[PDB]
């Protein structure tokens, strides 16, 4: 039951893999299917999430407060730490196509 | 990339 596999980082984590192995990767999986990598946008990561049947690409930020969507949530000193604060929250505060949270990491 | 407020 637990704990929940995203405490093990190597679940998600997919490194410095790009936008087109991640949707290889996702494909066909179910909704809230999840992995973060690296962006093609220097300096940022990448979540990359299954909603809908579809995957979507959503950057995360890096600040001298933390990892985020969006300010004023760049709260999280890990990445790991964000990963855990949106498997409980839905990402739709940030953008209501998104209803999901990150509740599958792509290889648990 | 999706838009994020």
């Amino acid at each position: 039951g637990s704990p929940i596999p995203h405490h093990d980082e190597k679940t998600w984590n997919v490194g410095s893999s790009n936008r087109n192995k991640a949707e290889n990767l996702l494909r066909g999986k179910r909704d809230g299917t999840f992995l973060v990598r690296e962006s093609s946008k220097q300096g940022c990561y990448a979540c990359s999430v299954v909603v809908d049947g579809e995957v979507k690409h959503c950057v995360i930020n890096k600040t001298a407060t933390g990892y985020g969507f969006a300010e004023p949530y760049n709260l999280y000193s890990s990445l790991k730490e964000l990963v855990l604060h949106y498997q409980h929250t839905s990402l739709v505060q940030h953008n209501d196509s998104l209803n999901v949270t990150l509740a599958y990491p792509v290889y648990a | 990339y999706v838009p994020m407020l």
